[PDB]
RNA sequence: CCACCAGCCUACCAAACCCUGUCAAACUCCGAAGGGUCCCAGGUGGAGCCUGGGAGUGAGGGCGCGAGCGAUAACGUCCGCGU
RNA sequence: AGAGCGCAAGGGUAGAAGGGGGCCUGACUGCGAGGCCUGCAAGCCGAGCAGGGGCGAAAGCCGGGCCUAGUGAACCGGUGGU
RNA sequence: UCCCCCGUGCCCAUAGCGGCGUGGAACCACCCGUUCCCAUUCCGAACACGGAAGUGAAACGCGCCAGCGCCGAUGGUACUGGGCGGGCGACCGCCUGGGAGAGUAGGUCGGUGCGGGGG
RNA sequence: CGCGGGGUGGAGCAGCCUGGUAGCUCGUCGGGCUCAUAACCCGAAGGUCGUCGGUUCAAAUCCGGCCCCCGCAACCA
RNA sequence: CGCGGGGUGGAGCAGCCUGGUAGCUCGUCGGGCUCAUAACCCGAAGGUCGUCGGUUCAAAUCCGGCCCCCGCAACCA
RNA sequence: AAAUG
């Protein structure tokens, strides 16, 4: 079902891989073609507070904040296996305001 | 004698080799199906045909499970 | 059979593959020059060795005749011939076991393998069984 | 809803005396009804669809829940087959949706049944999951004789989460499948 | 059956192939003329 | 949606269905 | 023998499957020698490349080798590599 | 993966090219670096630029169809437009 | 620097199937609920949202066994650039350089890059 | 062997091109008219579509192979 | 390609003219007569008179477009 | 319209 992955790669670079767990969400934007992360803003096994989408949006700002600082702009967002939507779509929500 | 018959034979196959120097829009290998599969800086059109995207050297790789690419490393 | 239609003829290499071992019998009829062998030939030698030692033992033939032989019906050139006048036979390189007896004694079996070797187009030779097994 | 007999029956008695049977070390490893498919076979309905909007509702209706209209494959020439025109109606039962089914199957639609004797023993799939066949449909509940068409039955579709037969086997003799034995 | 799509305010063409009897009797698809820019076409 | 099982035979059951009409002759205790 | 039934099993016909043993131009889990091409190097040769003037040739043949056709026939025939 | 992929075979393919659904008509216009093949003429692949669009949140994808057959120089004339 | 877990890429079965055992602090899953966003040709199965109680059964991670699968030499042979010799032939033999497939001995229940979390 | 045509209830024919659905005449069989037979009248039965394989959801029907029958041809100067 | 006239019951067709009539023939069913068979006779079931729109109080009838068939004439790089 | 024993 990772289909999804192979397109977003042959395409460009600077992947937003997004893991999110039944009470967690992680992000990672990951240099390919060498397979090397350039930042980790993990989510609730990080520091945040309890409501989901609400923490979705926290630290796709947060990820912005130490991304854009190194110089990064490439959004190229790895919808993982999960529609894109509330908790995974309030995380680009937030990168999309920093 | 129902037979006695053919088609004009398509001159196919790979058309630059690993180490070759190629310009953007070279063609690369010429195939039936995905024998080679695209990679880096190549691309394939609608009859498979892989071809260079930019100059540089051609680099073919074997992936098993995964199948064989062509790549155009360049450097200029 | 059943199959799918007329072969070629292609060449007879060297007898690499052509040839193995007994693994059947108590003793083996082998080839030693190379030739296409008729069906009718594979049964006539075969007849001939139950015909000579009757209610014999057994008879195991090795070798079966999958090769389409062609043959044109006397006339010029063209097409390619229907034949199959002598119908099928097998290739058959030197060394390979075509025949082996088992169920009977040495003179039972020397003479009936011998009798084969009358019925067949190539110079054989019998072979007991050493000791030779892989 | 979510609240009624077959549910704390299984609970509050079945539950446990399962485990007096088998002892499960953990809690999950005991048997569990989760899943019922009533599912009819109308191929007599590939033409007329009246019969196959009606049955659907009849079928619907018995179950509460909603019916699927299952699609051909291959093609029965000898019955009139081809890609996917003919039907057959598909409902999954979980939850408590199937529970409250399960209900008036155990109390109402296999009470009434011409000549019953029992449900066939044998009729295991060799992993905890059990298959029964009715031949009429208003044996249910609120179907009513100025209400049939015509008898059109069909077969349910029972899952549990246990592996052998025997071990399904008492989970639904507990529940109250009365079996011929 | 070849067909020709004539555009609507104007005579424009595409190059085209209707296929009539199987369900075709309404061809009406969009395109793009050189006059003007991107307008509806009729089948004619 | 409650229901009335009135079965026919002394019991009366009660569930969950469309309608509390229902009128069994003859249910599971006979 | 047992027919309104049965299995080990039958010097009885056989799908599937298994063991032993094999076959295939149009079958390949494998797979050489070699062949092709590119890079670097040697190679000054009636080598090589570019532009133009002038051609002839377009019945070939034998031999070796690899195949088809033929009959594992022909001073046969048809291609391939070489002479 | 022995199915499927409209039809022959082949190559390819479930990490989709197969099956289902939503919206849509890029079976666009003006071009086209660079090449495959090649005696000529033809045939084939094509990134990218401009215009105006489609689907997608976006990265993006779309100049018909998984691909290789489904075809006909010139001449002469018909038709619509400039 | 060392161990464990989570996300991700690389090698692309020595990574697999199976069997046994182990982990819930954390992590992850399972799980609770269907009001809000979203969803079912039916079903909250799946996708989705809000989240405690429970569990490590399932799944997953880690660790063992070589039954299957998979990998697999050395030696020898086939075959063969090139150079020769022998028969009427179907063919056969030598020199020289290259050298399989099968089979034998054996190997294998993985290795590793980056980031994050926990001790 | 090559080109063309044809194998269908007992006999003689249609259906095939345009795949689903066995048609016609006679004969046969049971029952009626007659003293009886036939004629005539009323009913019914009977096919494996030569054969093997393939196509197709489905083959008398489309496709290929073999067998049988009919005509022509097999010049050879 | 243009021109001409056709679609009406199960089948063939008049009625179209010029608006108020759907008829005939065989066919199918019943009945009458019959050695039988037709012939004859009685009665009967069955047609948006191609399609969609239009003038009209009222058409299948006059009008427009169109579907399909039949025919006429011409052309074919 | 109606052949035969
Ligand atoms: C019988 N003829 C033939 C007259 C010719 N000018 C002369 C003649 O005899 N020609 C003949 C010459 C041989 C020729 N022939 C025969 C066999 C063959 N395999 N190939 C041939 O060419 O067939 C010819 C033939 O008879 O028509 C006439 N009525 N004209
Ligand atoms: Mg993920
Ligand atoms: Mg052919
Ligand atoms: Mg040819
Ligand atoms: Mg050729
Ligand atoms: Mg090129
Ligand atoms: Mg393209
Ligand atoms: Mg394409
Ligand atoms: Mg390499
Ligand atoms: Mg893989
Ligand atoms: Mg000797
Ligand atoms: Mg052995
Ligand atoms: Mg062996
Ligand atoms: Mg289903
Ligand atoms: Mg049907
Ligand atoms: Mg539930
Ligand atoms: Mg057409
Ligand atoms: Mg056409
Ligand atoms: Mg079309
Ligand atoms: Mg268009
Ligand atoms: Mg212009
Ligand atoms: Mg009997
Ligand atoms: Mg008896
Ligand atoms: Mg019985
Ligand atoms: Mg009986
Ligand atoms: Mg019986
Ligand atoms: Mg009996
Ligand atoms: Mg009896
Ligand atoms: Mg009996
Ligand atoms: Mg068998
Ligand atoms: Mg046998
Ligand atoms: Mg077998
Ligand atoms: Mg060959
Ligand atoms: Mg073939
Ligand atoms: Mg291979
Ligand atoms: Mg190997
Ligand atoms: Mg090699
Ligand atoms: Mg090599
Ligand atoms: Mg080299
Ligand atoms: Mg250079
Ligand atoms: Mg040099
Ligand atoms: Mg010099
Ligand atoms: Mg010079
Ligand atoms: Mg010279
Ligand atoms: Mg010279
Ligand atoms: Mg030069
Ligand atoms: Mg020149
Ligand atoms: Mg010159
Ligand atoms: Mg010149
Ligand atoms: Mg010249
Ligand atoms: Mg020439
Ligand atoms: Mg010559
Ligand atoms: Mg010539
Ligand atoms: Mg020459
Ligand atoms: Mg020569
Ligand atoms: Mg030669
Ligand atoms: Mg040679
Ligand atoms: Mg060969
Ligand atoms: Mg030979
Ligand atoms: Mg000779
Ligand atoms: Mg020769
Ligand atoms: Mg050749
Ligand atoms: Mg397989
Ligand atoms: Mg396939
Ligand atoms: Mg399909
Ligand atoms: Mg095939
Ligand atoms: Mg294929
Ligand atoms: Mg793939
Ligand atoms: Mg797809
Ligand atoms: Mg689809
Ligand atoms: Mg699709
Ligand atoms: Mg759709
Ligand atoms: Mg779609
Ligand atoms: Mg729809
Ligand atoms: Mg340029
Ligand atoms: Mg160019
Ligand atoms: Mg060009
Ligand atoms: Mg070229
Ligand atoms: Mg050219
Ligand atoms: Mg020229
Ligand atoms: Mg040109
Ligand atoms: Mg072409
Ligand atoms: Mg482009
Ligand atoms: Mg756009
Ligand atoms: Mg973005
Ligand atoms: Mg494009
Ligand atoms: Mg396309
Ligand atoms: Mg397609
Ligand atoms: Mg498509
Ligand atoms: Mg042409
Ligand atoms: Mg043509
Ligand atoms: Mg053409
Ligand atoms: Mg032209
Ligand atoms: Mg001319
Ligand atoms: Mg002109
Ligand atoms: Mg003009
Ligand atoms: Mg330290
Ligand atoms: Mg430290
Ligand atoms: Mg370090
Ligand atoms: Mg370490
Ligand atoms: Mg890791
Ligand atoms: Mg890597
Ligand atoms: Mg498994
Ligand atoms: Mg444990
Ligand atoms: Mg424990
Ligand atoms: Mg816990
Ligand atoms: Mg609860
Ligand atoms: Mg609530
Ligand atoms: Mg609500
Ligand atoms: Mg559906
Ligand atoms: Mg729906
Ligand atoms: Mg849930
Ligand atoms: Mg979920
Ligand atoms: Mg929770
Ligand atoms: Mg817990
Ligand atoms: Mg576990
Ligand atoms: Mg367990
Ligand atoms: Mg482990
Ligand atoms: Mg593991
Ligand atoms: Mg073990
Ligand atoms: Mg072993
Ligand atoms: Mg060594
Ligand atoms: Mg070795
Ligand atoms: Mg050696
Ligand atoms: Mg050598
Ligand atoms: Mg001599
Ligand atoms: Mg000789
Ligand atoms: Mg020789
Ligand atoms: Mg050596
Ligand atoms: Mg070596
Ligand atoms: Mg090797
Ligand atoms: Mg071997
Ligand atoms: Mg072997
Ligand atoms: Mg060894
Ligand atoms: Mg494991
Ligand atoms: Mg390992
Ligand atoms: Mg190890
Ligand atoms: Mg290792
Ligand atoms: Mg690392
Ligand atoms: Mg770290
Ligand atoms: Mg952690
Ligand atoms: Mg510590
Ligand atoms: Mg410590
Ligand atoms: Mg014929
Ligand atoms: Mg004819
Ligand atoms: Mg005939
Ligand atoms: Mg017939
Ligand atoms: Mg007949
Ligand atoms: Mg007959
Ligand atoms: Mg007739
Ligand atoms: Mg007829
Ligand atoms: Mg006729
Ligand atoms: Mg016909
Ligand atoms: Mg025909
Ligand atoms: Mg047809
Ligand atoms: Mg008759
Ligand atoms: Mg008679
Ligand atoms: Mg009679
Ligand atoms: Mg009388
Ligand atoms: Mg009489
Ligand atoms: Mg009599
Ligand atoms: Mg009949
Ligand atoms: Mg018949
Ligand atoms: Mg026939
Ligand atoms: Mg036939
Ligand atoms: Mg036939
Ligand atoms: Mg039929
Ligand atoms: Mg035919
Ligand atoms: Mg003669
Ligand atoms: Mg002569
Ligand atoms: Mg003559
Ligand atoms: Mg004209
Ligand atoms: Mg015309
Ligand atoms: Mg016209
Ligand atoms: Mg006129
Ligand atoms: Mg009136
Ligand atoms: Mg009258
Ligand atoms: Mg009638
Ligand atoms: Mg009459
Ligand atoms: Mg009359
Ligand atoms: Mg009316
Ligand atoms: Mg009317
Ligand atoms: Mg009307
Ligand atoms: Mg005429
Ligand atoms: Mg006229
Ligand atoms: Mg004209
Ligand atoms: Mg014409
Ligand atoms: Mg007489």
């Amino acid at each position: 079902k990772f289909r999804v992955r192979n397109r977003i790669k042959r395409t460009g670079r600077l992947r937003l891989s997004v893991f999110r767990s039944l009470k967690h969400i992680y992000a990672q934007i990951i240099d390919d073609e060498k397979g090397v992360t350039l930042v980790s803003a993990s989510s609730l096994a990080l520091k945040l507070k309890g409501n989901k989408t609400e923490v979705a949006r926290q630290v796709g700002r947060a990820l912005a904040e130490k991304a854009l600082a190194l110089g990064i702009k490439q959004v190229a967002f790895d919808r993982g296996p999960y529609k894109y939507h509330g908790r995974v779509k309030a995380l680009a929500e937030g990168a999309r305001e920093g | 004698t129902k037979n006695g018959r053919d088609s004009q034979a398509k001159r196919l196959g790979v058309k630059r080799y690993e180490g070759q120097v190629v310009r953007a829009g070279n063609i690369l290998v010429r195939q039936r199906g995905t024998r080679f599969k695209p990679g880096k800086n190549v691309g394939m059109g609608r009859d498979f045909t892989l071809f260079a995207l930019v100059d540089g050297v051609v680099e073919f790789q074997d992936r098993g499970r995964l199948g064989r690419y062509v790549h155009v490393r360049p450097l200029a | 059979r059943m199959k799918y239609r007329k072969q070629q003829r292609g060449r007879l290499k060297g007898a690499t593959k052509g040839g193995d071992y007994v693994a059947f019998g108590d003793f083996g009829l082998v080839a030693l020059e190379p030739a296409w062998i008729t069906a009718q030939q594979i049964e006539a030698a075969r007849v001939a060795m139950v015909r000579h030692f009757r209610r014999g033992g057994k008879i195991f033939i090795r070798i079966f005749p999958d090769k389409p032989y062609t043959k044109k019906p006397l006339e010029v050139r063209m097409g390619k011939g229907k034949g199959n006048v002598e119908g099928y036979v097998a290739v058959v390189k030197p060394g390979r076991v075509m025949f082996e007896v088992a169920g009977v004694t040495e003179e039972q079996a020397m003479e009936a393998l011998r009798i084969a070797g009358h019925k067949l187009p190539i110079k054989t030779k019998i072979v007991r069984r050493d000791a030779y097994d892989e | 809803p979510l609240d009624l007999a077959l549910k704390r029956k299984y609970y509050e008695e079945v539950r446990p005396e399962l485990i007096r049977r088998f002892g499960y070390q953990n809690v999950w490893e005991v048997p569990r009804l989760e899943k019922v498919v009533i599912n009819q076979g109308l191929g007599e309905a590939k033409e007329d669809a009246r019969i196959l909007e009606k049955a659907a509702q009849e079928l619907a209706l018995i179950t509460g829940q909603k019916p699927a209209v299952t699609r051909a494959k291959k093609s029965i020439s000898n019955f009139k087959l081809r890609k996917g025109m003919p039907i057959g109606l598909r409902v999954t039962l979980r939850r408590d949706r199937m529970w409250i089914f399960l209900e008036k199957l155990l109390n109402v639609a296999l009470p009434r049944i011409r000549d019953f004797r029992g449900l066939n023993p044998n009729s295991f799939d060799g992993r905890g999951n059990y298959n029964l066949g009715l031949r009429e449909q208003l044996i249910f509940p609120e179907i009513t004789y100025d209400m049939v068409d015509a008898l059109r039955g069909m077969d349910i579709a029972v899952v549990t989460t246990a592996e052998t037969d025997e071990e399904a086997r008492a989970l639904l003799e507990l529940l109250g499948f009365p079996f011929r034995k | 059956l070849l067909l020709e799509c004539t555009e609507c305010k104007r005579r424009n063409y595409a190059t085209e192939k209707n296929k009539r009897n199987t369900p075709n009797k309404l061809e009406l698809r969009k395109y793009c003329p050189w006059c003007r820019k991107h307008t509806v076409h009729r089948e004619v | 949606v409650p229901a009335r099982i009135i079965c026919g035979c002394g019991n009366v059951i009660e569930t969950y269905s469309t309608k509390p009409e229902i009128y069994v002759e003859v249910c599971s205790k006979c």
